[PDB]
């Protein structure tokens, strides 16, 4: 299926997440040093099959359908600095997300 | 050295049996299991097998029974074939190839396993040697079963775990004040049962609304799983066994769902389960002229399952008296009216005076020493009681032994439970502070208009609205209108919290789009790291959430808490809490306080309150403090 | 020996059978267990063979007299 | 996935996880050596390809 | 308001239900507990064996995965995901998101019933250094099990556990188990390749056959003593309980008679029952001595 | 007491890493080369300051 791009990334603590808006890009200004996170992408993988007891639990605790890998952008370590320009293209017929 | 119709043994799938070389080639070898039947098919390399041949003078048993007495072994083309005297009968010189043995071998004790050319290796040994040593020591501890519980060691607590656990059946009343824990002890026994193996099957009876809960607490508490039984689940279990009810160890259902069909009652009744647990049983009413439909069932429930735990509590500050309702649950036999009951009682009444008097450290009347003398049925009272009331060097231990006696002699002790937070120590104490702030006029220009809308609305309302003022400026002005520019409490806020970069706050505040603004204001304008807490998020996002407020030095520093609903995990660290806008009612005020007020704290609370001056504030500030 | 390492050169007489003598020496120290000869000053076991080469204390045939001694009375002490 | 009897075939050369088959019956150590029957590679590591 | 309330307690309730200064001991006493080294050292070698991957975040957090090599396919409590775990009490409580590993949680239950109830470590050969001692000598490790067979709801647990006994024979069957420790004596030890130990161990064949009925002579009186010692303490402790209860029952309405017909039916089925203990032979280890 | 505080302690370097590391390089030779290297003058052994 199709990529994403998002904030909501599996098995990352809460620190990480704290220089991201909605759409799941850095901020204009932030100042980012070799290992942070630039922006959140989660690859979809296959969909194996399940038993009703877990489907309530799923339900319940309430998080996800298609456990899936995360592929996200990072700065390269060594490099710093202080982002200033951000630009986003979209084809013709995709949804445009809220900071396009 | 892999030849035709030899008898192999698998080395890790014993639970096989002997297996038979049915072809062989270059790379590959081919053994059929004639006990099983089974087909494999193992590469020649690296061998996982294991050769099977019987000594001289042991015994053999071929597939029809018979055991024999083996003397010679003879090999012949790879292949080895025995010979022996039979046993049945004694003849002599049968010979059995070996493909006539039997389809089952044991290995039941370790040296065939050591002769027949298995070995391990060293450090198994070592495993399985401090395994069963640790097994047989652990096993025996007093107070087993009461650490793998995720609570802090509360004695009011593992008190009654121990009391009630080392029962056979027992039947008793939890019914504890609220904010101390009345679930968290019906767990315990829960637990403590089911790890002595005393008990298996278990019923639990809660309300639609509040089944979820217990669900995820067990399961991140006590380490039990449930199943739920609805209409559907039941529905399609109806067709999978004779009682659906059967499939599984512990059970969750509501009683409106039992009530659907009688005999789908008649299907709880005839499960023979253990334990029953109940929930909210102040709601169950009964009168001796008016016995309630609710009433019914779980009184013919409760005559076909030994244990039964009730959960309730004594609402409307009511007597004990009403306690005696349910009580006939659960011994029907001593309790047989409530005059008697109540009569006794008000028997009791003085002797609790008087009890309360000596324990008070003040002289006991000589009249009312005859009616202490009158409840134990004894005649060595005088000389205890001229010690414990003279004040004398052993007195303490004297009055303890005296009331000790009246304990087992009151009423309910055994049968009933209570818990007070009067009489418990532990409990931190709370500390006031206020701030008063000036008005700015945009606030008194919105209010101008705003008072006249509100007409044909209640005065309860009216306040609802006018209590707290953004929210109607939002409404005049646009939603979010840039509300947070000139306001005195978020700059008090500010000033506050970048003063003390050492300390955890726990910030509440009214509804959820107050608390997104007021955390993107703290983050764009200070940088202060915090972290939201409100009732749309899931309950994954929660925990993650919390477990960044708890990291000591690195991690977030306040919690925007939106009208919490108390789901209550322990914050023991947090002592500090700053009350943004103030609520209606004082139940749920005393709500916010205890998410904070609760027994472990290492410092006493601190509360914060700023408020604007000359409005609903100003009111209610005087009111609760000071009324 | 810490600069320079002629002395020990002439004290043996290769540049490379050194190698191996101070090599050994210097596993003696550092697994085995022994104690040194000369005083420590805190430095490497290294530069601690280099300087008992130097000051004629462990040739070869020292090293093979020493360990067939302690190799002999250890195991007859066994008993 | 590797096509069978093909240039990268699982059956003639080896697996292609530590001690998996390919349909993915049998796994991990208790068999060993084990040709699975119904997919047809053996069971052991893959520093055999 | 509150003068009227507080003027209504029933403080015998109260005084009854807070369990007075054994509670506070009892409480104590499990927070001195809770200090438990040898959970961890065991744990961490029971799941290296296993076949657990345990990687350490470092806040007293450590993560557990299923690895290649794992002992069984599918296995009770993890996941392919990994979870985490830690065995202190405060970070448990404030991290509702992570389990807390004591005696009583399902994967210790769970991995010791995968290695005990199996044949795992039962057939080990080995090779011991001495030269000190002569050549061909023989020792060889007996590990005997104590057994009662009853359903569980009689919790034989608290009187006669499974319980194990070393038994360390010579040629001429004299003890040596009660003198030498596990770990000091096995620390000396070491293993040998698998084709030379699967005959080494033949050319001996007859001589564990001619070893354990030696054994088998005293374990047996070893066996009655724990037997006996366990019938005391069954003897002893419940009869206070009986001794207790019916001692309430005369006095209060609150003691049914079901109760106390239970105790001593459950008594009698004990004692029964444990005596009718036995024992059998779970483990042995071959020690060669050679001068190598 | 185990490798990951060795890791965290080292990249966040606090000053006993400093002392460590003075204490370590000690009498320990490195070889510096310079490349094309035409004779065995090419590479030397030198010790770290
Ligand atoms: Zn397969």
């Amino acid at each position: 299926g199709p990529e994403e791009i998002t904030a909501d990334i599996p098995n990352v603590g809460e620190a990480a997440l704290s220089k991201l808006d909605e759409s799941g890009i850095v901020y204009i200004g932030a100042e980012v040093t070799g290992g942070d996170i630039l922006v959140g992408k989660v690859t979809p993988k296959g969909e194996t099959q399940l038993t009703p007891e877990e489907k309530l639990l799923r339900a319940i605790f309430g998080e996800k359908a298609s456990d899936v890998k995360d592929s996200s952008l990072r700065v390269p370590n060594g490099v710093s600095g202080t982002v200033i320009d951000v630009q986003v293209f979209t084809r013709d017929g995709v949804e445009k997300d809220k900071r396009a | 050295p892999f030849t035709l119709g030899q008898r192999w043994i698998s080395d890790t799938e014993s639970e096989l049996g002997l297996g038979t070389v049915v072809a062989v080639d270059a790379r590959t070898v081919t053994l059929l299991f004639p006990s099983t039947g089974e087909n494999r098919l193992y590469a020649r390399s690296d061998s996982p097998v294991t050769r099977v041949m019987f000594n001289p003078g042991d015994t053999i048993t071929s597939h029809d029974g018979w055991q024999m007495q083996v003397e010679e072994v003879k090999e012949e083309n790879g292949l080895l074939t025995y010979i022996g005297t039979r046993l049945d009968t004694e003849e002599s010189g049968v010979a059995l190839r070996e493909v006539f043995l039997d389809s089952k071998l044991v290995f039941s004790k370790p040296q065939d396993r050591l002769f027949a050319g298995q070995i391990d290796r060293m450090d198994r040994f070592a495993l399985r040697y401090r395994a069963r040593k640790y097994s047989s020591e652990q096993f025996r501890m007093p107070y087993s079963g009461l650490r793998g519980q995720r609570t802090s060691l509360i004695p009011h607590q593992l008190n009654i775990a121990h009391d009630v656990g080392r029962r056979h059946a027992p039947r008793v009343l939890l019914a504890d004040e609220v904010g101390l824990g009345k679930t968290i002890e019906a767990g315990m026994i829960l637990h403590q049962q089911l790890l002595s193996g005393a008990a298996e099957r278990v019923l639990i009876i809660v309300p639609e609304t509040l089944q979820h809960q217990w669900l995820v607490e067990m399961l991140r508490r006590f380490n039990l799983r449930f199943a739920l039984f609805d209409d559907e689940r039941y529905a399609e279990a109806q067709h999978d066994a004779y009682n659906p009810f059967d499939t599984e160890q512990l059970v969750i259902c509501s009683l409106d769902f039992a009530r659907r069909s009688k005999q789908r009652l008649e299907h709880l009744c005839e499960a023979e389960w253990d334990l029953l647990v109940v929930d909210e049983a102040h709601h169950l009413v009964w009168s001796e002229d008016a016995p309630s439909r609710e009433y019914q069932a779980i009184e013919q429930l409760a005559e076909h399952v030994p244990g039964v735990l009730l959960l309730t509590a004594t609402p409307e500050q009511l007597g004990m008296e009403s306690h005696f309702a349910r009580l006939r649950l659960l011994d029907p036999n001593r309790f047989h009216d409530f005059a008697q009951f109540v009569e006794e009682q008000k028997n009791y009444r003085p002797v609790a005076d008087a009890v309360a008097m000596l324990l008070a450290g003040n002289k006991l009347s000589n009249d009312e020493l005859n009616m202490l003398g009158e409840m134990i049925g004894e005649q060595d009272i005088e000389p205890l009681l001229q010690a414990a009331n003279s004040d004398s060097e052993d007195a303490q231990s004297a009055r303890q032994e005296l009331v000790s006696m009246l304990m087992d002699r009151h009423g309910t002790s055994r049968v009933l439970f209570r818990n007070t937070r009067n009489g418990v120590k532990g409990f931190p104490k709370r500390e006031l502070h206020t701030i008063k702030l000036p008005l700015p006029t945009q606030y008194q220009t919105a209010i101008k208009v705003s008072g006249i809308m509100g007409a044909r609305k209640s005065a309860e309302d009216r306040a609802r609205d006018m209590l707290y003022p953004e929210r109607i400026y939002q409404e005049f002005e646009g939603d979010n209108a840039t509300w947070w520019n000139f306001d005195p409490r978020v700059e008090w806020l500010m000033g506050y919290l970048t003063s003390h970069r050492s300390q955890k706050v726990l910030v509440i505040c009214a509804k959820a789009a107050t608390a997104l603004q007021l955390e993107q204001v703290l983050r764009e304008r200070e940088g202060i790291r915090a972290a939201v807490f409100h009732e749309g998020m899931s309950i994954i996002e929660r925990d993650r959430a919390a477990a960044w407020f708890a990291e000591e030095d690195t991690g977030a520093q306040v919690l925007l808490c939106s009208e919490i609903g108390s789901e209550g995990r322990n914050f023991q660290f947090a002592s500090h809490m700053v009350m943004f806008d103030l609520p209606f009612n004082p139940d749920l005020l005393e709500q916010r306080i205890g998410r904070l007020d609760r027994i472990g704290q290492a410092h006493d609370i601190q509360i914060h309150v700023p408020y604007l001056e000359k409005t609903a504030q100003s009111v209610l500030v005087r009111w609760y403090h000071e009324g | 020996a810490r600069v320079t390492v002629q002395d020990a050169v002439e004290k043996i007489g290769n540049r490379f059978d050194l190698v191996l003598v101070a090599a050994r020496r210097a596993r003696q120290m550092q697994v085995g267990g022994k104690d040194p000869l000369v005083p420590e000053e805190n430095d490497k076991t290294t530069v601690i063979a280099l300087r008992e080469i130097e000051e004629g204390l462990i040739n070869n045939q020292i090293l093979d007299v020493r360990e067939r001694q302690e190799q002999q009375e250890q195991e007859a002490a066994e008993l | 996935k590797p096509e069978r009897d093909g240039l990268f075939c699982a059956r003639i050369f080896g697996p292609v996880k530590d001690y998996e088959c390919l349909c993915g019956k049998y796994k991990r150590l208790k068999h060993r050596g084990v040709i699975c029957e119904k997919c047809g590679v053996e069971v052991t590591q893959t520093k055999v390809r | 308001l509150k003068a009227q309330l507080e003027q209504g307690r029933d403080r015998l309730l109260e005084i009854h239900s807070n369990g007075g200064e054994k509670a506070q001991a009892l409480a104590e006493s499990i927070e001195e507990q809770d200090d438990d080294t040898n959970l961890i050292a065991f744990a961490m070698n029971l799941f290296d064996i296993i076949g657990i991957n345990q990687d350490d975040r470092g806040d007293n957090m450590i993560v557990l995965t299923p690895s290649d090599h794992m002992l069984v396919p599918d296995f009770p409590g993890l996941s392919e995901d990994g979870i985490t775990i830690t065995f202190d009490r405060e970070v448990a409580l404030a991290r509702e998101d992570a389990q807390f590993i004591t005696w009583e949680h399902p994967l210790i239950r769970n991995g010791l019933d995968l290695i005990l109830s199996g044949d795992t470590g039962s057939s080990t050969i080995s090779l011991l250094k001495n030269k000190a001692l002569p050549v061909g000598t023989l020792l060889v490790e007996l590990i005997y099990v104590v057994e009662a067979q009853a359903p569980k709801q009689l919790q034989l647990n608290r009187f006669l556990p499974p319980t194990p006994v070393r038994m360390l024979l010579d040629k001429n069957g004299n003890n040596l188990a009660a003198q030498v420790e596990f770990e000091t004596f096995n620390r000396q030890l070491n293993a040998v390749n698998r084709h030379t130990g699967s005959k080494l161990v033949n050319a001996v064949q007859q001589d564990v056959h001619a070893i354990l009925q030696l054994g088998e002579a005293q374990i047996e009186k070893s066996a009655r003593a724990l037997i006996d010692a366990a019938r005391n303490e069954a003897d002893e402790k419940l009869s206070a309980e009986l001794s207790r209860l019916e001692a309430l029952r005369a006095v209060n309405p609150n003691i049914r008679d079901d109760e106390l017909t239970a105790i001593e039916s459950n008594r009698q089925q004990v004692m029964e029952s444990l005596d009718q203990a036995g024992w059998r032979l779970d483990a042995l280890r071959l020690i060669v001595v050679t001068h190598q | 007491t185990t490798i990951k505080a060795a890791k965290k302690m080292v990249e966040r370097e606090e000053a006993v890493v400093w002392d460590i590391l003075d204490e370590v390089i000690r009498e320990h030779p490195v070889l510096l080369n310079r490349a094309p290297t035409l004779h065995r003058l090419g590479i030397q052994a030198f010790e770290p300051v």
